[PDB]
């Protein structure tokens, strides 16, 4: 949605991936995203035809205008929240470990009047 | 035999034990566990009563005679 943004004002044709552009685009910021649009513009001015009714900007340029284009610094740090979903299943074996997670970090965080009730400490780290 | 009812008696005072549960066969079955193992009996039994339903009322005997045999000495 900061690309659909952008290409809301520019006239970019429908056969153009947005997933595929967002997916390629990790590492970027949100002044990197609107030069990257900005140079696509520019390389489907810079080149051609003679014509000059329909502006027609593809999935050529985004990728020409992809590839010389640095990315920004100062991001790779801090803490990063959101990563992938991994489910309890892809974990095979560790049955007993899974159980002892369960009981110490989920039930207190999920149902905390049960566990205060019952009269269980919670394990402080 | 009656210092065990007496830190079962503290130890009740915090969580939901049913009245079917009888204190004489739980100082029976206990035979010389030490003062530290006799509470995490307790703390074992709470944690199995709720993982079966956890919303839960309180504890009966299967959970209790289950936790003496998980915590061994």
């Amino acid at each position: 949605e900061i690309l659909q943004v952008i290409t809301s004002k520019m006239p970019i044709s429908s056969h153009v991936d947005l997933g595929l552009l967002a997916e390629m685009t990790v590492g970027y910021v949100g002044a990197d995203l609107t030069a990257l649009c900005r140079e696509a513009a520019m390389h489907a001015l810079l080149h051609s035809e003679k014509n000059q009714d329909n502006p027609v900007i593809d999935e050529i340029d985004f990728l020409e205008a992809f590839k010389n284009i640095q990315p920004s610094s100062f991001r790779s740090v801090i803490g990063l929240m959101d990563i992938k979903p991994v489910d309890w299943e892809e974990i095979g074996g560790l049955e007993d470990v899974k159980l002892k997670l369960k009981q110490s970090i989920e039930w207190p965080l999920k149902f905390p009047w049960e566990f205060v009730r019952m009269g269980l400490t919670q394990p402080k780290g | 035999a009656a210092t065990r009812r007496e830190i079962f008696k503290l130890q009740f005072h915090s969580m939901p034990v049913s009245n079917e549960v009888d204190l004489d066969e739980l100082i029976l079955q206990t035979d010389a566990y030490s003062g530290a193992e006799i509470v995490a009996v307790c703390r074992e039994a709470a944690l199995l009563a709720l993982e079966e339903d956890i919303q839960a009322n309180l504890i009966m005997k299967r959970h209790f005679t289950q936790a003496l045999s998980t915590v061994t000495p």
